[PDB]
């Protein structure tokens, strides 16, 4: 019941590049998810040993959290929006998998994916 | 946030 390492925010081997959309990622859309009122249960790596949460690993093994994307965006590991946008997906499709359907924090995931998926539709050039 | 966020 120990916690895996954290997924990796930096690599200086990978190369990097500031883009208009990887730019609107961070300011726009991690923004606005990350002071939303919903955010704190996502805004690290699920710790299973202070939570008391020992099948989490045994059941999520892709994890991902806004935090280690806020990380990755400020430290220009994403060469592509969508890499971006695959984490934040993965983080709410784990969402969906470990929790039950009617708890608490599936509600609060979706709201968060709805003004998620209203932010990206506004993806510029 | 005890379980931060999960239902025990």
């Amino acid at each position: 019941s120990m916690n895996p390492p954290p997924p990796e925010t930096s690599n200086p081997n990978k190369p990097k590049r500031q883009t208009n959309q990887l730019q609107y990622l961070l300011r726009v859309v991690l923004k606005t998810l990350w002071k939303h009122q919903f955010a704190w249960p996502f805004q690290q790596p699920v710790d299973a040993v202070k939570l008391n949460l020992p099948d989490y690993y045994k059941i999520i093994k892709t994890p991902m959290d806004m935090g280690t994307i806020k990380k990755r965006l400020e430290n220009n590991y994403y060469w592509n929006a969508q890499e971006c946008i695959q984490d934040f997906n993965t983080m709410f499709t784990n969402c969906y998998i470990y929790n039950k359907p009617g708890d608490d924090i599936v509600l609060m995931a979706e709201a968060l994916e709805k003004l998620f998926l209203q932010k990206i539709n506004e993806l510029p050039t | 946030k005890s379980t931060g966020g999960k239902a025990p």
